[PDB]
């Protein structure tokens, strides 16, 4: 399947699995994209989600690579990183 | 519409957008609830008065937002309806000329 | 955006979902779980 | 309504001694209580406003209490400090009083 | 053109009357609040002054006009789909390396 | 400074009526509650009622409901109390007062009106 | 049509008749806005997500209802709703937008573009169609010989 | 990125040249800046307008002030005739684009037509300032 389900692995257990992430800044510049790549420089696809039964799993999909930038279909692989800030300051 | 002149564009510029429609005045002023403050707070102390005045203040702000939404709904129902009528009629005119 | 900094995640297609991990390991997966919930102080703020 | 029970009914004091006048409220009134002194043939005089606040040039030996238990301290009773002491509440509209009689031994 | 004309009508004809009604309302509210706070028994004049200044309403408390929200009203999903189906792109070649 | 002056008729027959007055000066007459206190000779204080002259807000105690009638004239800075159906129990000294920080308290005192029924 | 615009002239003869169709919804002359009191209380204090609590797995695990214990009177007599569409017939001397719109349609195989609405609606042919395509008519004129 | 606290020593002063201080009735002018306003937590911030950027001199000039979900631009002539424009953002919302986020504010002032306030490059509000007379701004701009 083109949809590769992402997983959280032990750091000493990654081995030769696909882990190299290329970051992208799209316009502030809040919109962030993450294209996954194996250790051979090939594209695994952008990191978004896909529906498997009830659960929408985090997935590297090359279908995003087939979509033009800024298209609505690219809003699934667009992410927002939120650090703890003293201006927001709710309980972590 | 505004075709009585030799140029519609300058007439629109002069007379504003409101001149495009036929029913200019349709707004009805909503009735308010007359403002009253409860009488049990006359003898309240300082600290225990302030934070309930806070609640009443937020109430008044919410009431203001509600009145604004009433005006917005009036605009959409009474005014923008005629402009969407104009949109559809102009599109039909475009289609007729294209057919010609 | 900085290295070595912890960031909670938001997905722009479904802002009301947050990233959660079902199980750790190759046999596990990570998915978007909702709702986020609401944090509030009355008459001041009520946010996700 | 609010009832102010004041104690003692009458008191005898040596000049130069500390005294306490107890004012008990049937309901909680925060600090909305006020102490007054009334001498012979004279109208009462405001001593300390609120639970504990100084007024003009009243002797600097008064003011104490909150809630339902209030006390009028007097650090050094002098000869002119004879008279009736009253406490009143300004929380509820009834606006009740009490009564105590400070005499000097 | 006609959407912008209608929004201009809201800004030029409806919003002013909303503003007039709102200041008519807030004048009454401010008068009532000031008189009530002066009626208060268990606070002094400084507290009355600061509390009146605390809970006054000015013209800024009801200036809700946001032209960008008005414009975004018509930014429906269907409009987005039409925009992306009718943009001038007739060919956009992409190429990448899958495993 | 603030001063309060009361007159009263000071002498009346049982069953008749009387109207005591209280003139205020030195402050804004319409910003302080003005209250009346009854004191029988040698007894303690007895609260009667309070008037706000800003908009004429009356509030009485239940014991002096039909006896006392409180009014105030905005233009003359005068607060009046009317005692009607006078009996022997009304012979007392009557004070009209208003506070200076807490409007409910009595800070500044009038000279009093001694009535005799 | 909800109403019909009859465009007359000075001599009061029908030059054209245009249709205006209604929405089909019921109408009320009561003017809701003028009588509505905006609530002060009880509404003082809406995410794009409503079906989150629908769990497809557990629902798919619920067995079908087999042994039905029917409730005898579970339905009403179905009453159809009928509607009589009324048509108004209103006259005017100043052309309406629908008048100008209808003037741009012709069933004639051979027609001619014109920028004169009165001439188009009063045509004695009647093969003239109202058009505001100024450049098109200009170019068609330039090559007429 | 500059952080200004509610302290007297947390301030930035700009002494302007005498040839660029505003004193006119007809000269249009604009301002722009990126501001990050933290969320309001206390009720004491309710109905508490506080200036952050100050260019007022004897009640004449311009100031940028803040309030509970309010960015306020204030113009005032020498006759104490003043006009205020506002951008309001609510704190009662699931996810906000303005609360504790960097916002690009732009205020344009046409002395003949209107004063307009834009947020993130989009027109937000406008008020007619054509009824304002002569405005004499400050010789310095105060950020505090
Ligand atoms: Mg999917």
């Amino acid at each position: 399947g083109v949809e590769k389900i992402l997983s959280a692995l032990e750091i000493p257990d990654v081995g030769n699995l696909s882990q190299v992430v290329v970051m992208k800044s799209k316009n502030i510049t809040n919109k962030c994209k993450m294209n996954l790549q194996d250790n051979n420089g090939n594209d695994i696809g952008f990191i978004g989600f896909h529906q498997f039964n009830n659960i929408a799993k985090l997935v590297a999909s090359n279908w995003y690579n087939r979509q033009i930038e800024r298209s609505s279909r690219t809003l699934g692989c667009s992410w927002e990183f939120i650090p703890v800030d003293d201006g927001w300051g709710e309980r972590p | 519409i505004l075709n009585t002149s030799d140029s519609f564009v300058e007439e629109f510029q002069n007379l504003g957008a409101i001149s495009l429609i036929n029913k200019k005045e349709n707004l009805s002023m909503p009735i308010i609830e007359s403002y009253e403050i409860p009488n049990d707070m006359l003898g309240l102390p300082l600290n225990d008065l302030n934070e309930k005045l806070f609640n009443i203040y937020s109430k008044n702000t919410a009431y203001f937002k509600k009145i604004y939404y009433n005006f917005l709904d009036q605009w959409w129902t009474q005014y923008y309806s005629q402009y969407f009528d104009l949109i559809c009629m102009a599109k039909r005119s475009v289609l007729a000329q294209e057919t010609l | 955006l900085q290295y070595d900094k912890p960031y909670y995640m938001l997905n722009l297609y479904d802002p009301n979902k947050y990233v959660d991990v079902n199980n750790v390991g190759i046999r596990g997966y990570m998915y978007l779980k909702g709702p986020r919930g609401s944090v509030m102080t009355t008459n001041i703020y009520l946010n996700s | 309504d609010i009832v102010l029970t004041q104690s003692p009914a009458t008191l005898s004091v040596t000049p130069g001694d500390d005294v306490s006048l107890s004012c008990r409220a049937s309901q909680s009134i925060s600090n909305n209580l006020h102490w007054y002194q009334q001498k012979s043939h004279e109208s009462p005089r405001l001593l300390i406003k609120y639970a504990s606040q100084s007024i003009s040039g009243i002797p600097s030996k008064f003011g104490r209490g909150s809630g339902t238990d209030f006390t009028l301290i007097i650090n050094r009773v002098e000869t002119e400090d004879f008279g009736v002491y009253f406490c009143q509440q300004s929380d509820s509209w009834p606006y009740t009083f009490g009564g105590t009689k400070l005499e000097i031994i | 053109f006609l959407n912008n004309a209608a929004i201009c009508v809201f800004e030029s004809n409806i919003y002013p009357k909303f503003i007039s009604f709102m200041e008519q309302c807030i004048n009454n509210i401010n008068i009532k609040t000031k008189e009530f706070i002066q009626k208060c028994t268990n606070i002094n004049e400084d507290e009355k002054l600061q509390l009146i200044n605390q809970n006054v309403f000015n013209s800024l408390d009801f200036e809700f006009l946001n032209i960008q929200n008005m414009k975004s009203l018509f930014s429906s999903e269907t409009a987005l789909l039409i925009k992306e189906e009718t943009w001038p792109y007739e060919l956009v070649l992409y190429a990448f390396k899958e495993p | 400074q603030v001063q309060l002056q009361q007159s009263g008729a000071e002498l009346a027959r049982p069953g008749t009526s009387v109207k005591l007055s209280c003139k205020a000066s030195g402050y804004t007459f319409t910003t302080y509650w003005i209250q009346w206190v009854k004191q029988r000779p040698g007894q303690g204080l007895e609260w009667i009622g309070t008037i706000y002259p800003g908009d004429g807000d009356t509030r009485y105690t239940q014991k002096f409901k039909g006896k006392a009638t409180l009014t105030a004239d905005k233009s003359s800075s005068t607060a009046y109390m009317q005692l009607i159906s006078l009996a022997s129990e009304d012979s007392a000294v009557y004070y009209c007062v208003a506070g200076y920080d807490t409007s409910g308290t009595m800070g500044y005192w009038g000279q009093g009106t001694s009535v005799t029924v | 049509p909800e109403e019909i615009i009859n465009l007359l002239n000075g001599n009061n003869v029908s030059l054209m008749r245009s249709n205006i169709y209604g929405d089909g919804l019921k109408s009320s002359v009561d003017d809701f806005y003028s009588n509505y009191k905006i609530p002060y209380n009880r509404a003082y204090e809406s995410n794009d997500s409503s079906l989150d609590n629908v769990n497809i797995g557990v629902i798919d695990n619920i067995p079908e209802i087999i042994d039905v214990n029917p409730y005898k009177e579970n339905c009403d007599k179905f009453s159809p709703v009928q509607k009589i569409t009324s048509t108004r017939e209103i006259n005017t001397n100043i052309p309406w937008p629908i008048n100008y719109l209808q003037a741009q349609n012709t069933n004639n195989e051979k027609f001619s573009l014109s920028s004169d609405f009165v001439e188009v609606v009063s045509s004695k042919d009647k093969s003239l169609v109202y058009s505001f395509l100024s450049n098109v008519m200009f170019y068609l004129d330039s090559i007429k010989d | 990125q500059i952080q200004l606290f509610n302290l007297e020593s947390s301030k930035i002063e700009v002494i302007l040249k005498n040839a660029i201080v505003y004193n006119s009735m007809y000269e249009n002018f604009s301002t722009s800046f990126w501001i990050r306003i933290p969320k309001y937590f206390n009720s004491i911030s309710l109905n508490n307008e506080y200036t952050i950027i100050n260019c007022m001199e004897n009640n004449s000039g311009w100031k940028v002030s803040l309030n509970y979900g309010e960015i306020i631009w204030t113009l005032q002539d020498t006759q104490e005739i003043k006009q205020r424009v506002v951008f309001k953002y609510s704190q009662m919302i699931n996810i906000s684009d303005y609360i504790n986020r960097w916002i690009f504010v732009t205020i344009t002032n046409n002395r003949l037509n209107n004063s307009k306030i834009y947020i993130n490059g989009r027109l937000i509000d406008q008020k007619p300032i054509s009824n304002l007379g002569n405005i004499h701004a400050s010789n310095n701009i105060m950020f505090k």
